[PDB]
């Protein structure tokens, strides 16, 4: 729909692409486009395990620009999912598609797709005077587990860049601050790993020690 | 010790002391279950897994980022100093040169990143050894999952291991309840506890644990009358010191 | 100026109750990208000029890969604390205190709170879904659609794991739970308690007798309600609001039309166009711009990953707070000073 004015052969676009051209014959005006479009994701379980995979195109509504059709074909808002059966119970999400739909590798066997379970239903028996009090209780004991400190590292730019090669060094004493600029924020990392450890474990500065005797009233440790 | 934390959670310590064989049990077999489920799953650790493998991946892929020409002749200077002179040589040893140092410093950069990330996981963890291990607290899933007790530390390679122990309620049980209780033209209200009924007769107990007592003067606190509570419950408050008399 | 007396105290007769809102960023958008299609679009000589680089865009897609996962955690970490799906009962009595506004509205297909359905309109996306076909990016050309750009030159957003419906279903099972069993569900299991009589907990949770509560039961029932209507009111009128969440969108939007953008760049070469080059050279003088503007263009894409890695971790850094803010003022009474709004908890 451009009309393009008597002294112009070529339309661009904001990325200076040709998106519009001038037939030299016919002097009508043509869009172009390119002709690939879309993103493709690919859904599989373990090699070990099998071969079947499952392709999710995410710009296509199959309710076709796909690489194969087969027997399950499944729209969803996260795009065409195709090699997959679609389930109508809801299980706990082992691989997310998007959009709420998961998929698994289950039982003859198949990739199915569903939609994820948040959790069970349950309704708390709330009323204006009635209170629900325990008897009982449970001593419960749970894992909590924290990086500290990851690996320090020390890079030698001549030998990374030149190594062992005399007119490389030369040539490379023509930047030299960018190198010490590197070295620099590693030494920085490093000294910081070992900060981070002593500040984590070396909260108390006074080594105390368990005494021989370990009766702790029934309590073991 | 454990008393006084159960005093903490807000449960009176007689509660642990007529229970200590139990508690102990419980807490022992609890130890116990941590290292079976420790050795039995396998992605226990990932964390710290996952910090030495971005570590060992990210120094391969600056090793396996040499093989780039970057528009060189090729990616192996000794192949372009054995057949250019200096001059050509200069502009193919000029491209490496810039384009290793551009590997360089994505891997600082990204090394850079990943130690702020570091640094925050490991400001979480002093911050909770202190708070849960050097103390006990009172802010809600800090220290595990119900209410705190205490905490044990256990050394990790590149990290720290938590073992939370937390007080779970369990075994609840229904009653009728009353916001205040009309005895003698007043409103009494309990000083520590919940007003509870078991069908006919009414009790103070305990908001965490069930441990019914008689509605006594000493259970309770006086405030007005009885005609601006809503739901307020006529019962007996029994007054220890007349019997005495 | 505190009138300060070395036996003078000054005690409050009356109190407001205050409701105020706090707005936390949880999850940016999630983007992957094509170099072949953003450097090298439909060119076979580009394309085989670029297998010489071919490592650089597994490791920038390994970084975005990173960063689209770590965001369905943060909104994993954030909403799903309780994974237990309670129910708000059918008869609404809780001794005056009305929830309307903030409970769910079964008379919405999205089955949203007015709040929420209030939010969600005031937030605007930068797009109405996550499928643009081909057909229609072809047909609208004269539109100029900013998305259809992005797309055909390599650039997607892919859709967050939970969607909004099952985002308000964890919002609507901590209310119930909330409303219905107090802090206990956040400790174990749901205990049950008149909410007059939770509130009377919570009173004495900030050091007033539970007294003053009865006695004033309908005042604070009216004060409770008054508040939750002006924050609505407060809401829909104020247009910045919800600025830290629009800043976010618009900050990722901004991002990959700047991506689109610099495509335009000659990065030293004779012209932008790859299709220009390859018109009016022979491979070897070809293979020169050609490269000049491949290293250009790889660049542009390694900025873009970096501000984006930088970007996710303050995005981590909010979600994380807004995890702990869930569980230390939803799932439970606060004795932080201005952790949970101000004034005490
Ligand atoms: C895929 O295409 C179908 C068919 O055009 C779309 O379904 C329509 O959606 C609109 C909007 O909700 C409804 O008004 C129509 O009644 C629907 N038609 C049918 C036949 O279902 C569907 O929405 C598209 N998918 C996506 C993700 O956009
Ligand atoms: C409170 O719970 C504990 C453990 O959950 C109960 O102790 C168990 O009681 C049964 C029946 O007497 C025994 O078979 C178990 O061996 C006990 N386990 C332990 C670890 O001691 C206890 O009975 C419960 N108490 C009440 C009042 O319900
Ligand atoms: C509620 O509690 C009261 C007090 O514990 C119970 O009354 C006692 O019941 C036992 C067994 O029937 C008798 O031996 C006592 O003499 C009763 N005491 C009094 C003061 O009456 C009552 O039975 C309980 N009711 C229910 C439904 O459990
Ligand atoms: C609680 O006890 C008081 C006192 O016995 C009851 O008040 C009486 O109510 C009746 C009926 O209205 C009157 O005829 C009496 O004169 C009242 N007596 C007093 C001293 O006020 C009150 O009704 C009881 N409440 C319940 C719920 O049983
Ligand atoms: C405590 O404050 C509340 C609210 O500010 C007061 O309630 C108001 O009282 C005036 C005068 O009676 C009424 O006109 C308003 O309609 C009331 N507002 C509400 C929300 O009920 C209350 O009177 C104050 N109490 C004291 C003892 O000062
Ligand atoms: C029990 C009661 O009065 N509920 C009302 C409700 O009907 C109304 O829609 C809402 C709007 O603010 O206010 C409250
Ligand atoms: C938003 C809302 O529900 N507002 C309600 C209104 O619909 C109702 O007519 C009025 C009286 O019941 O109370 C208020
Ligand atoms: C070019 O020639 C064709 C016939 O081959 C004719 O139809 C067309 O109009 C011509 N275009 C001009 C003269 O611009
Ligand atoms: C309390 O009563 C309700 C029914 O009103 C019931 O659903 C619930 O299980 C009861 N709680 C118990 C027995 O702990
Ligand atoms: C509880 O609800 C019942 C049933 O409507 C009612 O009769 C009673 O007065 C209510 N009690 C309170 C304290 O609201």
């Amino acid at each position: 729909n451009k009309k393009f004015l008597p002294f112009q052969q070529f339309g661009r676009d904001i990325a200076d692409t040709t998106d519009a051209v001038r037939d030299p014959q016919t002097l009508e005006i043509l869009d172009i486009t390119p002709c690939s479009f879309g993103g493709v994701s690919v859904i599989t379980p373990g090699t070990n395990t099998s071969n079947q995979v499952a392709v999710l195109y995410q710009d296509v509504n199959c309710t076709w620009r796909v690489y194969s059709t087969g027997s399950n074909v499944f729209q969803t808002r996260a795009g065409c999912l195709i090699g997959a059966e679609h389930v109508n119970n809801s299980y706990e999400c082992d691989i997310p598609i998007g959009a709420g739909i998961c998929a698994s590798y289950q039982t003859s066997q198949s990739i199915i797709a569903y939609t994820m379970s948040l959790g069970a239903e349950n309704s708390v028996a709330y009323s204006n005077n009635s209170i629900a009090i325990p008897t009982n209780f449970t001593i419960s004991v749970t894992t909590e587990i924290l990086p500290v400190s990851m690996t320090k590292t020390s890079v030698d730019c001549t030998m990374y860049i030149c190594g062992d090669s005399t007119e490389c060094s030369n040539l490379l004493l023509q930047y030299g601050s960018f190198c010490t600029q590197l070295n620099r924020a590693l030494t920085g990392i490093a000294v910081e790993q070992d900060k981070n450890t002593q500040e984590v474990f070396a909260q108390v500065k006074q080594i105390y020690k368990t005494p021989p005797i370990k009766d702790f009233g029934g309590f073991n440790f | 010790q454990m008393a006084y934390r159960f005093n903490g959670i807000g449960v009176t310590q007689n509660v642990l002391y007529e229970n200590q064989k139990l508690i102990a049990n419980q807490f022992n077999s609890a130890i116990g279950k941590i290292q079976d489920s420790l050795s039995s799953t396998p992605s226990a650790l990932g964390k710290l897994q996952d910090v030495v493998n971005q570590n060992a991946q990210a120094l391969n892929t600056l090793v396996k980022q040499l093989s780039s020409n970057f528009g060189a002749i090729s990616s192996v200077l000794n192949d372009i100093l054995s057949r250019l002179d200096p001059p050509e040589a200069e502009v193919q040893i000029d491209r490496l040169i810039t384009g290793r140092l551009q590997s360089l410093q994505t891997y600082v950069t990204q090394q850079l990143i990943r130690a702020a990330e570091i640094r925050a996981s490991a400001n979480l963890a002093a911050t909770k050894m202190s708070e849960c291990v050097l103390g006990q607290s009172k802010r809600v899933d800090f220290c595990g999952k119900g209410y705190h007790l205490m905490s044990f530390p256990q050394s990790a390679p590149h990290g720290v291991v938590f073992l939370h122990v937390t007080y779970v309620p369990a075994q609840e049980k229904n009653f009728t309840t009353a916001p205040a209780i009309c005895h003698d033209g007043k409103a009494h209200f309990p000083r520590e506890g919940v007003f509870v009924s078991n069908g006919t007769h009414w009790f103070v107990t305990q908001r965490n644990f069930y441990e019914p007592q008689i509605i006594t003067t000493d259970n309770t606190f006086v405030s007005g009358n009885c005609d601006v509570v809503i739901g307020i419950v006529n019962n007996t408050v029994y007054d220890p010191l007349q019997p005495e008399l | 100026s505190v009138a300060y007396s070395n036996n003078s105290i000054a005690i409050p007769t009356n109190f407001t109750i205050s409701v105020t809102t706090e707005i936390l960023p949880v999850s940016m958008t999630k983007t992957s990208v094509d170099c072949t299609m953003y450097i090298c679009g439909d060119s076979t000589e580009c394309s085989n000029l670029l297998l010489q680089y071919g490592s650089f865009c597994t490791q920038l897609n390994r970084a975005l890969t990173g960063i689209a996962v770590e965001q369905d955690k943060n909104t994993q970490e954030v909403f799903a604390q309780v994974k237990q799906i309670y129910k708000t009962p059918p008869i609404k009595d809780f001794g005056g205190f009305n929830f309307s506004q903030i409970l769910p509205d079964p008379s919405k297909p999205s089955k949203r709170s007015p709040i929420e359905d209030l939010l969600f309109n005031k937030v605007t996306l930068a797009d109405a879904g996550f499928i643009k076909q081909y057909g229609d990016c072809l047909g609208d050309i004269a539109a100029r659609d900013l998305i259809c750009a992005q797309k055909f030159n390599g650039l997607t957003v892919l859709p967050p794991l939970l969607t909004d419906e099952m985002i308000a279903q964890y919002t609507s099972a901590l209310l119930a739970g909330t409303i219905t069993s107090g802090w206990t569900f956040g400790a174990g299991p749901a205990l049950q308690i008149p909410f007059p009589m939770q509130m009377a907990y919570r009173f004495n949770g900030i050091g007033v007798t539970q007294n003053v509560l009865y006695e004033n039961q309908k005042l604070i029932a009216n004060q409770f309600n008054s508040a939750i209507g002006k924050i609505q009111d407060s809401l829909s009128s104020t247009p910045s609001a919800l600025g830290k969440l629009q800043d976010v969108v618009n900050q990722n939007a901004q991002a990959l039309n700047t991506l689109v953008k610099q495509l335009s760049s000659n990065f030293g070469a004779i012209s932008s166009v790859l299709n220009d080059i390859l018109s009016r050279l022979d491979p070897p003088e070809a293979e020169v711009q050609i490269d000049r503007l491949i290293t250009g263009r790889l660049q542009s894409l390694q900025t873009y990953v970096t501000q984006q890695l930088i970007r996710a971790a303050e995005i981590r850094a909010s979600a994380n707070l807004a995890a702990t803010k869930m569980s230390e003022c939803v799932l439970g009474q606060s004795k932080r000073v201005d952790f949970c709004g101000k004034g005490y908890h």
